[PDB]
């Protein structure tokens, strides 16, 4: 019922179809459409869906905290200033 | 550079491979700088001499017949 060639459309630049498809796939991935399709192939029962969502939220929390710690400590990867002591 | 066994013989103390690595790294860092005569003598205390045997083939003497 909507207009066509507006949603999920990426224009190809100078026949660079590879990059256009990469951009389209990146858009779908960032918006979460690809994972949604993959999960909608077979029905996910509500208990399984809740378990998956809880696991993914805990994973997101842990990954974000670990990334924050890594970025915080990365400055300390520099050379040893007190070598030999 | 002297091997770990030579360093242990010099120091009369048991050592570890990582301790030897730290010591050798410190000595190399000492060499890299604008070291003076005493700083070079200290390094030469630990430096050992290696006999570079030439792979050049020995040439037979030219003999003469009757």
């Amino acid at each position: 019922k909507h207009l066509k060639f507006i949603a999920r459309t990426v224009m190809v630049q100078e026949g660079n179809v590879e990059s256009a498809y990469r951009t389209l796939n990146r858009i779908l991935t960032m918006d979460g459409l690809i994972e949604d399709i993959k999960h909608r192939r077979y029905y996910e029962k509500p208990c399984r869906r809740r378990q998956r969502e809880s696991y993914e939220r805990c994973r997101r929390i842990y990954n974000m905290e670990m990334a924050r710690k890594i970025n915080f400590l990365m400055r300390k990867n520099r050379a040893d200033p007190w070598q030999g002591c | 550079w002297l091997i770990k066994e030579e360093l242990e013989e010099m120091l009369v103390e048991k050592l570890s491979d990582l301790d030897y690595m730290q010591f050798i790294r410190l000595l190399e860092k000492l060499l890299t700088s604008q070291c003076g005569a005493a700083e070079e003598e200290f390094v030469q205390r630990f430096r050992r001499s290696v006999t570079l045997e030439s792979k050049k083939q020995l040439i037979e003497p030219v003999q003469y017949d009757e």
